[PDB]
């Protein structure tokens, strides 16, 4: 019954603003300090801000001091985080966590956490990929480069679902540009090349993009 | 910000003792906490006030804060103890997390990566672009470094490398992409994707033809 639920995450342009909230259940919200902890994809935990049970004492990390404002309405059992002039570096999952005391005391810890809410700060816009054919004993590696697309995700099939066992579709990279690039490879007989036809089927539903790319050596 | 330094990675065999350290000048004067984060999940406290366990935490987890160094010990480490572990300390009212340690509980023999490197497609070259695609698969444990070379000279620009991700077979995969101009591509003898794992390096090379 004791839970924190974060809301308000989304995609935002750099320089934009976002308001995050955190709904508490199962305990007396006012009796406890609540903090925000963020984590950028693939990176470490980073403390963002904290607030006393009454809301009087507010504390902010150096990285966010001016741009962020933490507050709480105890009547609504909700915490808030106002984020302005968002930077790409603010891209992270934002977690709210409940301290074991009313304030940030010596040996206090975060006993309860929420599942978190995702913030993406990107200047990128919806864009379908450019699909390129990747070509070179008993086996041959053939591939499809799905380039410069936004946002996630993309689905890749081979020969319309006929080939799957020897197929490896790699997770996307997020480039500096804010665009994603993904690659799928299939293992096939080297003898069959020039006889057999290998087609990757790329679907990017966000852009309504379907591309069937024939891969030849 | 006082900085809490942790070793980035620890390997432990099932049943063995895993020692995770956390160092910093203001540590030891202050109390240390330890948070466990399993993949896809929120962090969970396992140790607080240097050596206390929250009621639900198993006894095999324990802590010590000698001098400038705090240590989390996991006795009889289980496969489910595999997680990122972070120390935390309170500087006045500022909370600081440590850099983090990846604890791998060895479930599997070591496996070096299969590396496949593809040159630029002719269609891409026709569009006045050039991407080298280096795909890394079936490596365990799940840590690699990628380096690109032009004619054996390091190339740091135009590189976008993913972080390793766990495959369904519990091995890991990763990708690296090198952006070049058609002109750059055609003006060098060779390009190489060099992947280092557990002290072994694999190199694949492609050339303009």
């Amino acid at each position: 019954e004791v839970q924190l639920v974060e809301s308000g995450g989304g995609l935002v342009q750099p320089g934009g603003s976002l308001r995050l909230s955190c709904a508490a259940s199962g305990f007396t919200f006012s009796s406890y300090a609540i903090h925000w902890v963020r984590q950028a994809p693939g990176k470490g935990l980073e403390w963002v801000s904290g607030l006393s049970g009454g809301g009087g004492d507010t504390d902010y990390a150096d990285s966010v001091k001016g741009r962020l404002t933490i507050s709480r309405d105890n009547s609504k059992k909700t915490l808030f985080l106002e984020m302005n002039n968002l930077r790409p570096e603010d891209t992270a999952i934002y977690y709210c966590a409940k301290l074991t005391g009313y304030g940030s005391t010596p040996g206090s810890y975060m006993d309860v956490w929420g599942k978190g809410t995702t913030v993406s700060v990107s200047s990128a816009s919806t864009k379908g990929p450019s699909v390129f054919p990747l070509a070179p004993g008993g086996t041959a590696a053939l591939g499809c480069l799905v380039k410069d697309y936004f946002p996630e995700p993309v689905t890749v099939s081979w020969n319309s679902g006929a080939l799957t066992s020897g197929v490896h579709t790699f997770p996307a990279v997020l480039q500096s540009s804010g665009l994603y690039s993904l690659s799928s490879v299939v293992t096939v007989p080297s003898s069959s090349l020039g006889t057999q036809t290998y087609i990757c089927n790329v679907n990017h539903k966000p852009s309504n993009t379907k591309v069937d790319k024939k891969v030849e050596p | 910000s006082f900085e809490l330094t942790q070793p980035p990675s620890v390997s432990v065999s099932p049943g063995q003792t895993a020692s995770i350290t956390c160092s910093g000048d203001k540590l030891g004067d202050i109390y240390a906490s330890w948070y466990q984060q399993k993949p896809g999940q929120s962090p969970v406290v396992v140790i607080f006030q240097d050596n206390k366990r929250p009621s639900g935490v198993p006894e095999r987890f324990s802590g010590s804060n000698s001098g400038n160094t705090a240590t989390l010990t996991i006795s009889g480490t289980q496969a489910l103890d595999e997680a990122d572990y972070y120390c935390q300390a309170w500087d006045t009212s500022t909370s600081v997390f440590g850099t983090g340690t990846k604890v791998t509980v060895l479930g599997q023999p070591k496996a070096n990566p299969t590396v496949t490197l593809f040159p630029p497609s002719s269609e891409e070259l026709q569009a006045n672009k050039a991407t080298l695609v280096c795909l890394i698969s079936d490596f365990y444990p799940g840590a690699v470094t990628v380096a690109w070379k032009a004619d054996g000279s390091p190339v740091k620009a135009g590189v976008e490398t993913t972080k390793p991700s766990k495959q369904s077979n519990n091995k890991y995969a990763a990708s690296s992409y090198l952006s070049l101009t058609p002109e750059q591509w055609k003006s060098h003898r060779s390009y190489s994707c060099q992947v280092t794992h557990e002290g072994s390096t694999v190199e694949k090379t492609v050339a303009p033809t």
